RNA sequence: CGCGGGGUGGAGCAGCCUGGUAGCUCGUCGGGCUCAUAACCCGAAGGUCGUCGGUUCAAAUCCGGCCCCCGCAACCA
RNA sequence: GCCCGGAUAGCUCAGUGGUAGAGCAGGGGAUUGAAAAUCCCCGUGUCCUUGGUUCGAUUCCGAGUCCGGGCACCA
RNA sequence: AAAAAUGUUCUAA
RNA sequence: UUCGGAUUGGGGUCUGCAACCCGACCCCAUGAAGCCGGAAUCGCUAGUAAUCGCGGAUCAGCCAUGCCGCGGUGAAUACG
């Protein structure tokens, strides 16, 4: 629900944070 | 059984032959046969006993060798891994220990390749 | 249930019940103890009976003694055969029990729960039997 | 060998110099 | 992580080891030519017009 | 506890008779060819032989008991 | 009345003494333009009750309950 | 005068 | 094997605030696999291929055996 792929199950979100 | 508890094989020039007992390589030998007034040329079955002598004199007193040597590397080995310090968890998985990659080589330090299956393509349709 | 782990022979002929038991007359390891009053052949399966009904009147309590064990094999024919043709097949085994034999003992219990759960005991067994305590007479053997 | 830096062939592709290959 | 860092490689830093170019035009942190003070595209963009003295599309 | 046969890599079959050896086809795993799959070609792995007991220097193999799986039989009344 | 067999996740079923798997259903990731398929990850449970053996039992032994079935004129 | 099978759904920009 | 120089022990040097993870280099010692490579498969028609070394960009250093260039030596074969 983050930044960039693989995607966290958000869409358009994925799991990296910052 | 002649130096140290080599035979070293007669046949070949000294400089040589030494080098076949574990601690000498080609530059010990060097230094050996010159420190002793051997000619470095000359084929081993063809040394005086007097030049015999004298080198495995030399040779088996200057620097430690064939067991001892063997005991001193096995020691610190040893030592790495009772500390557990990186080195010494690369000696226990028996991987590379000097910073080699060990994603895609190291089959000296790791073996023969123990191939596994590998994920699958998936079929059509 | 019990039996032996191994035997040197499959089948073995009928017995007789003559005289007094042998041994294990006395009282060897608890408080109180069953006799045999008459012989007989008991069985695994009623030795078992006598086993959990004691087991549950001290709702695991205590400690229990089986002073028998069966090791005779008891043969019986199909149903319905006629005579001969060889002995019948092994379909049990039991203890050969003469009159005076401690069967079971038990300990670490109250001589009232020792009483009744002997007597419990004693309506899972084909013969008449006895409760009893370990006298001295006991001891002296 | 190229392989070899124990010799003047070898420092020769390391491009290096010592004993084995000075200058 | 863009722009707080072109500001950073311009901070003179706690050690001199921690120095690093970028391209002046874009802010590339990767193939950055010395003499230019520029990445190896802007440097390919900037010549095409000409407003770079003297630079000319090689060929021999 | 009528008689007969069977139990061994994942599947289907050899090996047993005649004690010292595990084999064949497929299948599985790795690599080739193909744009890609299949076919095809090159390699590899996997069974202590239903089970317990005995005989033997040695048991899948010989002998007993147990479990299981097919088959056959049960006539005169 | 007596004999055999089944009971484990929401559903269909594996499992041979140290409380456990699968498939399928649903969601997410990878993959895609988006799907299908394939691969990964996630939630699933007093393993029907009761007694016993055991340090320990879904697992071995007995019973019970429910279901599912089996007995056999006779000349 | 031809060894050799096949290419999931919707979209064709 | 005076072929090969991987791996490991020890001892140094340098750059760098700093080389445990994770640098290059030096010297002692160690001295692996490898005896020309299954099915299969790539490049090149001439100063080419093959073989030899040199330089530069990046860059403190460097994991470059990479890349872009440079000249030395210099073939084989094309019927179709
Ligand atoms: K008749
Ligand atoms: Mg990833
Ligand atoms: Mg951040
Ligand atoms: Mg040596
Ligand atoms: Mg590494
Ligand atoms: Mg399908
Ligand atoms: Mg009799
Ligand atoms: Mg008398
Ligand atoms: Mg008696
Ligand atoms: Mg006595
Ligand atoms: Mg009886
Ligand atoms: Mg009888
Ligand atoms: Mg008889
Ligand atoms: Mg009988
Ligand atoms: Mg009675
Ligand atoms: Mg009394
Ligand atoms: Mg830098
Ligand atoms: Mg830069
Ligand atoms: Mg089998
Ligand atoms: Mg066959
Ligand atoms: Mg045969
Ligand atoms: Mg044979
Ligand atoms: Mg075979
Ligand atoms: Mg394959
Ligand atoms: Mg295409
Ligand atoms: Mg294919
Ligand atoms: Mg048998
Ligand atoms: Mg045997
Ligand atoms: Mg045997
Ligand atoms: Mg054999
Ligand atoms: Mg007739
Ligand atoms: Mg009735
Ligand atoms: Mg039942
Ligand atoms: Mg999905
Ligand atoms: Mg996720
Ligand atoms: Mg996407
Ligand atoms: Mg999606
Ligand atoms: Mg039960
Ligand atoms: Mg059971
Ligand atoms: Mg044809
Ligand atoms: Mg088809
Ligand atoms: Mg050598
Ligand atoms: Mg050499
Ligand atoms: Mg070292
Ligand atoms: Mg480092
Ligand atoms: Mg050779
Ligand atoms: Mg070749
Ligand atoms: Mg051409
Ligand atoms: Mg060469
Ligand atoms: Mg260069
Ligand atoms: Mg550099
Ligand atoms: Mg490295
Ligand atoms: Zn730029």
């Amino acid at each position: 629900s983050k930044k960039s792929k693989p995607g966290d199950g958000k869409f358009g979100r994925g799991v990296k944070r910052g | 059984a002649r130096i140290a508890g080599v035979e070293i094989p007669r046949n070949k020039r000294v400089d040589v032959a030494l080098t076949y007992i574990y601690g000498i390589g080609k530059a010990r030998a060097k230094e050996a046969l010159e420190k002793t007034g051997i000619n470095p040329a000359t084929r081993v079955k063809d040394l005086t006993e007097a030049e015999v002598v004298r080198l495995r004199e030399y040779v088996e007193n200057t620097w430690k060798l064939e067991g001892e040597l063997r005991a001193e590397v096995a020691a610190n080995i040893k030592r790495l891994m009772d500390i557990g310090c990186y080195r010494g968890l690369r000696h226990r998985r028996g991987l590379p220990v000097r910073g080699q990659r060990t994603r895609t080589n190291a089959r000296t330090r790791k073996g023969p390749r123990k191939t596994v299956a590998g994920k699958k393509k998936a079929p059509r349709k | 249930m019990l039996m032996p782990r191994r035997m040197k022979y499959r089948k073995q002929q009928r017995g007789r019940l003559k005289g007094a038991t042998k041994g294990g007359d006395y009282v060897a390891f608890g408080d109180y103890g069953l006799v045999a009053l008459e012989p007989a052949w008991i069985t695994a399966q009623q030795i078992e009976a006598a086993r959990v009904a004691m087991v549950r009147h001290f709702r695991r309590g205590g400690k229990i003694f089986i002073r028998i064990f069966p090791d005779k094999p008891y043969t019986k024919k199909p149903l319905e055969v006629r005579m001969g043709k060889g002995k019948g097949n092994v379909e049990g085994y039991v203890a050969v029990v003469k009159p005076g034999r401690v069967m079971f003992e038990v300990a670490g219990v109250t001589e009232e729960q020792a009483m009744e759960a002997l007597r419990i005991a004693g309506h899972k067994l084909p013969i008449k039997t006895k409760i009893v305590r370990r006298d001295a007479y006991d001891e002296a053997q | 060998g190229k392989g070899d830096r124990r010799t003047r062939r070898g420092k020769i592709w390391r491009g290096t110099y010592g004993k084995y290959r000075p200058r | 992580a863009r722009k707080a860092l072109i500001e950073k490689a311009k901070r003179t830093p706690k050690f001199k080891v921690r120095a690093y170019t970028r391209c002046v035009r874009c802010g590339r942190a990767r193939s950055v030519y010395r003499f230019f003070g520029l990445c190896r595209i802007c440097l390919r963009e900037l010549a095409h017009k000409g407003q770079l003295p003297g630079v000319r599309k090689a060929s021999w």
